[PDB]
RNA sequence: CGCGACCUCAGAUCAGACGUGGCGACCCGCUGAAUUUAAGCAUAUUAGUCAGCGGAGGAAAAGAAACUAACCAGGAUUCCCUCAGUAACGGCGAGUGAACAGGGAAGAGCCCAGCGCCGAAUCCCCGCCCCGCGGCGGGGCGCGGGAAAUGUGGCGUACGGAAG
């Protein structure tokens, strides 16, 4: 060896991993922004069912903490349907509105029927 | 301003004073609170005397009050070990011990000596397992007849 | 000029929300907030308001807490036991 | 025992042994941070007197104290009072630099419990002393009988309430003719009980 | 079906989830329910199936706390959440043993000299 | 503004809830002393602080 | 050059702990005014007080004499009565101002280092087993690890102590 630069460096170290002799909390939180949490209810404003009766889209006020992610995946699971595209918009009220559009395979008033809004 | 005659007088009120008044409502409930955690001592030293440990006969100092005679902090280690009784067994049987006190003469350490004579005669000394007594004790029909002495153990009369 | 006319000016704010004590003191710029000061780890409190002390104390908020503390003082801070079933 | 011999070498201050030691380290001790842990007491001797047992949890920290008065920390001078209060310059601070010492060890290291200190050199500029600590949570300590008062929660930070023996000096008690001023637990309590109107229910 | 919390205790894991969906279900259509705007019948229903996923939902809790505690009994070190939480300060204090430890030296006093059950005459 | 945070709307959302007059059976209750909303807040009059 | 020590000082999301912030009536440590009074005013006074800063506890602090005394002597601290508006301080002005003894409330004493003796006689932590505790404690088992002769434990501390 000669000190190719004349800077002494920090020499790398080993440093080890967590291994700890007890869990610091004893059970892993239950999640709970579940799919019943997140989707609170629908709209069946004038402006909503207009929505469903020709954009083919269903219309939810949702968990203000959700992605548009974990709406299609709530929509989905809920209703057994496929979301073409969610967009989202948090309500001056305070709550978050979802316009889950679904797939063209799935008529939105024929599904709106079976959750029970008219 | 002064009227006519009157007396010359300085009051030392000049400081906030009114912060620090101290008020005395309590008197009747601190005497209160005093006699009943004097009752409840006197109640745990079952057959021990409620005023506390025997006190020698002091004289106080300068000259004002060196005709008068006083109970002391306790027993000085020479009053003791004449009378006989090792200083970390006196505590034991509730006798007063303070190392710091001298004896300058041979009249007030005869005095206590005799003192801690006429203690260690009264004084029924109760076996440490009751049911079996052991040699250095007092006797059983003594023993039924021990209880309580309410005032200063041998008060020091002048 | 220094009236009237000099309050229409009046359209940005040198404080906000600050987020310990929620009270519109939080200075944007000095990022200080008047009331607590809230990027120091201790409460801005002090002993010549005695008005302003006893509006931000123990007793005025809920001590969701220090209230159970009281109630779990009185039998001993008792653990892990429950009342004798039916 | 050679603490005997370790103990008057230390009082020959002034003797070319001691004279060398005492600028080598006070050297040595310049070029470190205000406030670092020494692996051992510098007088493992004088330590031994203070309490510091050689045991684990016995901790000791070196810290400098810059040295000096207290000039008064006033704009400009600017005293805006009376001429008594116009001091600025020639003041001191009511506590000794080792108290000082004691308390800037005692924060930094606010887990731990400052037992004692001694003095380990002085340059014009700084006074140095290192500070013995104790963790009241290493069972070494907390399972010892001896030491298990510090290990109490009435002892938390005795050097910022001068209760080490460094704080004790600058109070001012102590029997005798000499401190009458702090009479009862301290100054303030003297000052308290004199500065009371006592009035009595019936008087 | 009036849920109570002892016909919830006896019964298994997964047993107690299908019943938890099984009321979750039960409560977003009581929501929809209301939004659709009708059945005051309906409406008094919300709130009860509310408490019983409540009811449920702590059982479930309950039942897990019984057996992580029983888990970590012999254990040195049990998770923060098991230890016994009263005051902070309570916590910090000497344990049952260290309040009670005595030197050598003085248990040596309190065996040569024991404080005497005595009494004078006057 | 029409640019907002996420955490003033928050509190304009909360600020308009707030801003309902009593229900007509508050009034109905065995011990009611409320006759009508006191804390009331017009958007010209009272400013809401900021 | 290499490897084994030691010292001194780094890095870890290392194993396990610990501190911070609050309240702040009471309490400890600092810091510290000016209104005011002196018929002005500067020293003094207000006042080591208000504000400012730090640290606590169920109380705190103090505390078992480097004491008071000058006696025929008392004997830790704290508190009450009294000493006493006293001795003393002070533009000796305004004002300030304790202590001892004495009576009581309470009453309780003690421990190191050093000095020296005993084979480090000492302590901490990991693994196993058996009790076992929501105050991790007890008993086994291990060329299991570590601290510690740069001094751990027992005896012993001014009232003297130790050894035979």
């Amino acid at each position: 060896k000669i000190r190719t630069s004349p800077t002494f460096r920090r020499p790398k170290t080993l440093r080890l991993r967590r291994q700890p002799k007890y869990p610091r909390k004893s059970a892993p939180r239950r999640n709970k922004l579940d799919h019943y949490a997140i989707i609170k209810f629908p709209l069946t404003t004038e402006s909503a069912m207009k929505k469903i009766e020709d954009n083919n889209t269903l219309v939810f006020i949702v968990d203000v903490k959700a992605n548009k992610h974990q709406i299609k995946q709530a929509v989905k699971k809920l209703y057994d349907i496929d979301v073409a595209k969610v967009n989202t918009l948090i309500r001056p009220d305070g709550e978050k509105k979802a316009y889950v559009r679904l797939a063209p395979d799935y008529d939105a008033l024929d599904v709106a029927n079976k959750i029970g809004i008219i | 301003a002064p009227s006519r005659n009157g007396m010359i007088l300085k009051p030392h009120f000049h400081k906030d004073w009114q912060r620090r008044v101290a008020t005395w409502f309590n008197q009747p409930a601190r005497k209160i609170r005093r006699r009943k955690a004097r009752q409840a001592r006197a109640r745990r030293i079952a057959p021990r005397p409620a005023a506390g440990p025997i006190r020698p006969i002091v004289r106080c100092p300068t000259v004002r009050y060196h005709t008068k005679v006083r109970a002391g902090r306790g027993f000085s280690l020479e009053e003791l070990r004449v009378a006989g009784i090792h200083k970390k067994v006196a505590r034991t049987i509730g006798i007063s011990v303070d190392p710091r006190r001298r004896n300058k003469s041979t009249e007030s350490l005869q005095a206590n000596v005799q003192r801690l004579k006429e203690y260690r005669s009264k004084l029924v000394l109760f076996p440490r397992k009751p049911s079996a007594p052991k040699k250095g004790d007092s006797s059983a029909e003594e023993l039924k007849l021990a209880t309580q002495l309410t005032g200063p153990v041998m008060p020091i009369r002048n | 000029t220094k009236g009237t006319s000099s309050f229409g000016k009046r359209r940005n704010k040198t404080h906000t929300l600050c987020r310990r004590c929620g009270s519109k003191a939080y200075h944007l710029q000095k990022s200080t907030c008047g009331k607590c000061g809230y990027p120091a780890k201790r409460k801005r409190k002090y002993n010549w308001s005695a008005k302003a002390k006893r509006r931000n104390t123990t007793g005025t908020g809920r001590m969701r807490h220090l209230k159970i503390v009281y109630r779990r003082f009185r039998h001993g801070f008792r653990e892990g036991t429950t009342p004798k079933p039916k | 025992g050679a603490y005997k011999y370790i103990q008057e070498l230390w009082r020959k201050k002034q003797s070319d042994v001691m004279r060398f030691l005492l600028r080598v380290r006070c050297w040595q001790y310049r070029q470190l941070s205000a406030l670092h842990r020494a692996p051992r007491p510098t007088r493992p001797d004088k330590a031994r007197r203070l309490g510091y047992k050689a045991k684990q949890g016995y901790v000791i920290y070196r810290i400098r104290v810059r040295r000096g008065g207290r000039k008064r920390p006033v704009p400009k001078g600017a005293t805006y009072g009376k001429p008594v209060h116009h001091g600025v310059n020639q003041l001191k601070f009511a506590r000794s630099l080792q108290s000082v010492a004691e308390e800037r060890a005692g924060r930094h290291c606010g887990a731990l419990r400052v037992l004692n200190s001694y003095w380990v050199g002085e340059d014009s500029t700084y006074k140095f002393f290192e500070v013995i600590l104790i963790d009241p949570f290493h069972k070494a300590i907390r399972r010892n009988p001896d030491t298990q008062w510090i290990t109490k929660p009435v002892h938390k930070h005795r050097e910022m309430r001068g209760l080490t023996s460094a704080g004790r000096k600058s109070r001012g008690l102590g029997k005798g003719h000499k401190f009458h001023h702090t009479i009862g637990g301290s100054r303030r309590a003297a000052w308290r009980r004199r500065n009371t109107l006592q009035l009595h229910r019936y008087r | 079906a009036k849920i109570k919390a002892r016909d919830l205790r006896g019964k298994k894991k997964e047993e107690l989830l299908k019943q938890l969906d099984d009321l979750k279900v039960e409560l977003s259509q009581l929501r929809v329910a209301k939004v659709t705007g009708g059945a005051a019948s309906k409406l008094s229903k919300i709130r009860v199936v509310r408490k019983s996923i409540a009811r449920v939902l702590t059982v479930i809790n309950q039942t897990q706390k019984e057996n992580l505690r029983k888990f970590y009994k012999g254990k040195k070190y049990k998770p923060l959440d098991l230890r016994p939480k009263k005051t902070r300060a309570m916590r910090r204090r000497l344990n049952k043993h260290e309040e009670s430890l005595k030197t050598k030296k003085q248990q040596r006093k309190e065996r040569l000299y024991p404080l005497r059950k005595y009494a004078v005459k006057a | 503004s029409s640019h907002k945070t996420f955490r003033i709307k928050r509190f304009l959302a909360k600020k308009q809830k707030q801003n309902r007059p009593i229900p007509q059976w508050i009034w109905m209750k065995t011990g009611n002393k409320i006759r009508y909303n006191s804390k009331r807040r017009h958007w010209r009059r009272t400013k809401l602080g900021l």
